[PDB]
Formats: C-alpha cells, sequence, structure tokens
RNA sequence: CCCAAAGUAUACGUUAAGUGGAAAAGGAUGUGGAGUUGCUUAGACAACCAGGAUGUUGGCUUAGAAGCAGCCACCAUUUA
C-alpha cells in the first residue's frame, strides 16, 4: 500500500555498499555516486534487489522511509540507464552552440549567454531547436535544465525560449 | 494574492500547506493563494 | 428604423457570403481576403466570389458573418414593434396638436 | 426595516444578557435554521441584511420566519458634548439575543440552497453561528 | 477515414461531400457522379457513406444502411421530429415495419440475433417520440 | 536549571509555534483522541499496461449541435 514495501530490482551490472554511518556508494557502468543519510535507519539489502525498512510508524519515519527508497530507486535507475532531460528553443533567431565543454545559447539578448556545466553532467546539441542534457543523476539535471529555464522564462503569448517535452503555455490573446 | 481567507475558487484548486503557510495551487495562475 | 429594415436584407447576403467561406476555408488561412468561392448552392454556378476578410481567424470572420445575421433577426423583431410604438406616438401627438391648436 | 411603531417609554436600560435562551430554542416552524452560540445586540440593519442575503438566493422557495424583533431601543448621546446632562435621544432598535435563540426559519427548499443561504445570513451577523435542523423522536 | 451522413438527393454541389474530399486531395465532381449513381435507388433520403483513404488516390467508397432516425421517418411520415420526445407523442409506428427495419440493418450492426436488433430499434423508437405500438 | 533558597523529581499524555511569553471576525489535507458508515485477501483506495464501443451525426435547435450551444423521457446490445 506504500512505496517501502515494493521490491526494487537492479540490472546488470551495479553493486551497493552497506557502510558505517549509513553512507551509500553505487558503482555502475555510467558513474558514481555517493549521498549521507540518516542514523535512524537501518538499510539491508538482498540478492540483486534493494530493501528499506522504516523503524516505526511516525510521521517523520514515513516520511523518510519512502524518500530513502525513491532515492534509492532514482540512483539505481541513473547509474545504469541515466536520466535525460530534453529542452526546445522556439524561435526564429534561437541557437543553442557548442564551443568545447562551454554551452552558448543564442538567445535575444544583446550579450551572448553562456552557462558552465559542472563535472560529470554533458550538454549536446543536435539540430536547431532540440537539446539534450545528460546525466546519472537527477537532482543535477534537474538543476541544469532550471538554470537553462532561469535566463529566459516562455512568455504565455507566443512560444519562446526554454521549454520542455509536452506541457502547455496559457494562450493569451493580445492586441 | 495574499489574503487571510484563502479558499479554493474552482474545483481544480488544491489547498497546500508550504512553510507552515496555508496555501492554494491551482492550473489557472489567477486562483494563486497565499496567507501570513 | 426603415434604414435597418433595408439592413435586414443586406445583412442575409452577408451571412451567406459567410457560409461560403466556411464550406472552403481550409486552405489559405494565413492572410485569407479575395479567396474565390464556388457555388455551394443553386444551379447557377454563378461567377466565383472573392470575399475579403480582417485578420482575426479565418472562421472568426465567417463565425462574425453569421453572429451579425443574428443580431439582425432580432433586429427585425424589435424594430417593427419600435415603428408600431412610433405610429402609436405619431396618431396620438397629431390628436394633441389638434386639442392644443382649437382649445381656449 | 423593522420597528416597533408604538412604545411605553422611548428611553430604557441596556439591561444583561446572562444565561442561554428563555425561549425560542428549537427549530418548530421550518425545518432549518440558526442557533445563537455567543449573546450581543442585533441591528435591525443587520436582520435586514441577512434576510435579504437569503431572499436574493432563494428566489424561488418558501418564505422566512424572522424569529426576532428589534423591540429594545439604545439611546446615542449626540457627539463632541460632555458627559452627562439628560440621557440623549434614541437612535436605533436592537435585538437581544441569548446563545440557543433560533434567529431565521427556512422551510420548504434543499439542503444544501438552506445551508448556503444560512451562511450567507451568519456572515452579515455579529455572533458565532451553528447550523441546526429539527429533530423527531417523536 | 471521415465518415458523414450524405443526403442522397443533393450530393452534387459542393455541400458536404465538397470540403471533406476536398482535404483529402481529390476532385469532388469526379466521384458525385459514382455517389448518385449507388444512391439512385435510395434517393430521398440521408445515406451514411464511409470515405476510405489511399496513399495513391484511389478512393473507394463502402457504403452502410440509412440509420434507424430516417427510416423511423419512411415509416411513419412525419420528416421533423417533436420538441420534446415523451411528451408529445406525434405518430404511432407498428411492429412488422419495426421488423423490416430491424432486418434491414444485418450486414453493419453486429448484433447476433434479430430479436436483440428489435429490441434496439425500440429504443431508438422512443428517442423519436413514436409510439412503439 | 543559573542569577536566587529549594526537584535538570516520578507516572500518563499533549503541543513544534518560541505557542508558553498580546486580540477578533473569518480561513485552513496541522496533530492526539472518541463514534458511525461503503469496500476489503471472493481481494480494498491509488499507480502502470488495455477496452474505452457500434442503434447513433438519439431527437428539437442554428449552416452545425456528430456525448461535450440550449430543451430533453435519458433507453437497447456485445458483454469481463
Amino acid at each position: 500500500s506504500r512505496v517501502g514495501k515494493k521490491l526494487l530490482e537492479i540490472p546488470s551490472d551495479v553493486t551497493v555498499t552497506l557502510n558505517d554511518n549509513n553512507t551509500v556508494a553505487v558503482k555502475g557502468p555510467k558513474g558514481e555516486l555517493t549521498r549521507t543519510f540518516h542514523p535512524d535507519m537501518e538499510i539491508k539489502v538482498e540478492d540483486n534487489v534493494l530493501t528499506v525498512a522504516r523503524p516505526s510508524d511516525q510521521k517523520e519515519h514515513r516520511a523518510l522511509h519512502g524518500t530513502t527508497r525513491s532515492l534509492l530507486g532514482n540512483m539505481v535507475e541513473g547509474v545504469s540507464k541515466g536520466f535525460e532531460r530534453g529542452l526546445e528553443l522556439v524561435g526564429v533567431g534561437y541557437r543553442a552552440s557548442k564551443s568545447g565543454n562551454k554551452l552558448v545559447l543564442n538567445v535575444g539578448y544583446s550579450h551572448p549567454v553562456e552557462i558552465v556545466p559542472e563535472e560529470g553532467i554533458e550538454i549536446e546539441v543536435p539540430s536547431q531547436t532540440k537539446v539534450v542534457v545528460k546525466g546519472t543523476d537527477k537532482e543535477r539535471v534537474g538543476a541544469i535544465a532550471a538554470n537553462i529555464r532561469a535566463v529566459r522564462s516562455p512568455e504565455p503569448y507566443k512560444g519562446k525560449g526554454i521549454r520542455y517535452e509536452g506541457e502547455v503555455v496559457r494562450r493569451k490573446e493580445g492586441k | 494574492k495574499v489574503r487571510p481567507s484563502v479558499k479554493p475558487i474552482c474545483e481544480k484548486c488544491k489547498v497546500i500547506r508550504r512553510k507552515g503557510k496555508v496555501m492554494v495551487i491551482c492550473e489557472n495562475p489567477k486562483h494563486k493563494q497565499k496567507q501570513g | 428604423l426603415e434604414k435597418t429594415l433595408e439592413y435586414s436584407e443586406n445583412a442575409k447576403e452577408f451571412q451567406l457570403y459567410g457560409e461560403l467561406l466556411t464550406a472552403n476555408l481550409y486552405m489559405l488561412k494565413k492572410g485569407d481576403k479575395q479567396a474565390e468561392v464556388i457555388n455551394y448552392y443553386d444551379e447557377e454556378s454563378p461567377t466565383i466570389t472573392i470575399p475579403l476578410n480582417p485578420n482575426k481567424t479565418p472562421s472568426e470572420n465567417a463565425q462574425a458573418y453569421f453572429t451579425k445575421y443574428q443580431k439582425a433577426k432580432n433586429s427585425v423583431a424589435v424594430v417593427e414593434e419600435q415603428i408600431r410604438l412610433a405610429q402609436e406616438e405619431i396618431e396620438y401627438f397629431d390628436q394633441l396638436i389638434q386639442q392644443l391648436s382649437s382649445a381656449s | 426595516m423593522l420597528l416597533p411603531k408604538r412604545v411605553k417609554y422611548r428611553r430604557e436600560h441596556r439591561g444583561k444578557m446572562r444565561g442561554r435562551a428563555k425561549g425560542g430554542t428549537e427549530v418548530h416552524f421550518g425545518e432549518f435554521g440558526i442557533q445563537a452560540l455567543e449573546a450581543s445586540w442585533i441591528t435591525n440593519r443587520q436582520i435586514e441584511a441577512a434576510r435579504i442575503a437569503m431572499t436574493r438566493y432563494m428566489k424561488r422557495g418558501g418564505k422566512v420566519w424572522i424569529k426576532i424583533f428589534p423591540s429594545k431601543p439604545y439611546t446615542a448621546k449626540p457627539l463632541e458634548v460632555r458627559m452627562g446632562s439628560g440621557k440623549g435621544a434614541p437612535e436605533g432598535w436592537v435585538a437581544v439575543v441569548k446563545p440557543g435563540k433560533v434567529l431565521f426559519e427556512i422551510s420548504g427548499v434543499s439542503e444544501e440552497v438552506a445551508r448556503e443561504a444560512l451562511r450567507l445570513a451568519s456572515h452579515k451577523l455579529p455572533i458565532k453561528t451553528k447550523f441546526v435542523k429539527r429533530e423527531e423522536i417523536g | 477515414v471521415v465518415k458523414l451522413q450524405i443526403p442522397a438527393g443533393k450530393a452534387n454541389p459542393a455541400p458536404p461531400v465538397g470540403p471533406a474530399l476536398g482535404q483529402a486531395g481529390v476532385n469532388i465532381m469526379g466521384f458525385c457522379k459514382e455517389f448518385n449513381a449507388r444512391t439512385a435507388d435510395q434517393a430521398g433520403l440521408i445515406i451514411p457513406v464511409e470515405i476510405s483513404v489511399y496513399e495513391d488516390r484511389s478512393f473507394t467508397f463502402i457504403t452502410k444502411t440509412p440509420p434507424a432516425a430516417v427510416l423511423l421517418k419512411k415509416a411513419a411520415g412525419i420528416e421533423s421530429g417533436s420538441g420534446e420526445p415523451n411528451r408529445n407523442k406525434v405518430a404511432t409506428v407498428k411492429r412488422d415495419k419495426v421488423r423490416e427495419i430491424a432486418e434491414t440493418k444485418m450486414p453493419d450492426l453486429n448484433a447476433a440475433d434479430v430479436e436483440a436488433a428489435m429490441r434496439m430499434v425500440e429504443g431508438t423508437a422512443r428517442s423519436m417520440g413514436i409510439v412503439i405500438e
């Protein structure tokens, strides 16, 4: 009836550590993740499946069990498959550009837009409009997508600026 | 809009309690209400 | 009011033009005006028409024509009522002119 | 606008509002009503506002029974004068309402129509309100 | 595919068959004669015709049965229905032509038995305002 | 508890705001309790894979109301 009871099958080939004071390092083919946890939870790992168990029925533990199991699922999904957040630059003069590892956006400002990616996160620009960010952590690619959207928010009258996949902006009528 | 009478205007409105403050979020941005 | 009674017959032609535009509004939507229209009614096959529309929407121009037609038929009701009231008022005022003209 | 057209005395003591309602505690004319929880004077202007607020939303339905009447006058001395030198002139009329008293009575409509009409009436009143209905033991 | 109910006796001009076949990319006037050829023996009634679409601009039309509403107008005689059905009982249709109307709808309706079909067209007759008697 | 004399006393709960240590109408999926009621391992509320229909564009209605302007008895099948 809750997410802390369903099994989480991991693919081949990954492995997980069970270090003291609840520090979890996850190894895999596409990177490395390490997070610090809370000492109140006891974590146990079985054969090719991960389980998180609650200590009590309190509301803090009921939240924390679900958050821990969800972020472990995010780790095992990102270490083997990864996560992509696709963005589209809609407009007659909009362009994402590449100069080495630097990402350049030809947004209609009077100054060229440059954003510095962090380590382990890559951005590829295949075409006129569509751009793909690549990473192994959902938090980092979400922060990168938010930072890309922050330089130009989409305005409601016409489709301009940074836009995700399918999501409706509120259409307004001008004069 | 900031008012001490935060209420769901339409059926799509959802009442939430971010940061100890009663709030209403909705698909329509005109229905966004906060108190405190 | 009789001018609006002639505008009643004028509005019907506009409604017909809007219907013709609707049965043909699937192409040249962007900036649509003076587009030749093939006769949808009668065996007359009358000369292709060339409707001119403002830059709202290709459907909202025909829809605006159809709204003007609804207002026109409500006008057919109300202006005939107003003409009846106006002749009643003119008869009463001509009578009042008569009674004031011969009065002490 | 409710007021007596004749009174025995035009100036009266303000009285006290201790205890529960002496009468008019149970709903016995309409199906639903407002039961008072606190005691204060209710001005006939507030009664008129609540009555219009119920009657407008019940444009089709039964009539409203007004269980309270503003029989007690209150005097208001004119402004910017010294204290004393005689009691002032009467200004308006209020009804002494105690907790537990039924204020307005509605029958002949649906449940939610009556609840919303009583809520719109209660938002005009200066007292805490609650929704009550007839009980049939009986 | 775009399906539509085409009247038999007014299929020549630019109404209904015009803009439906225009957006498909075919000449309407070259197929109006083909429509009027197969709608000759059911003329005066509005017949739904399926309009299949192909990539090579060749079009073959699969005609359907007349609707139960139009067939009840044929069985009764009145053209336009009442303002409020089951409030102004304008007509009464006997059960034998009801059975005939139900039997006409064999090749398109997926009913296993004719009794199910006559129970369906009893329900369609109630929407007509027509007494099933 | 210390200033400041004497319990960082015992048992059972409650509050998470510095309420305690400043007021109301009104608003609110805060939380601890008490009591009904529909369902529930014949498998419950949500989530993910599929059906989401032909009589039928049900009628009146505006060109057009094709379930989704309005008024409307609001039915019948294939059936999981």
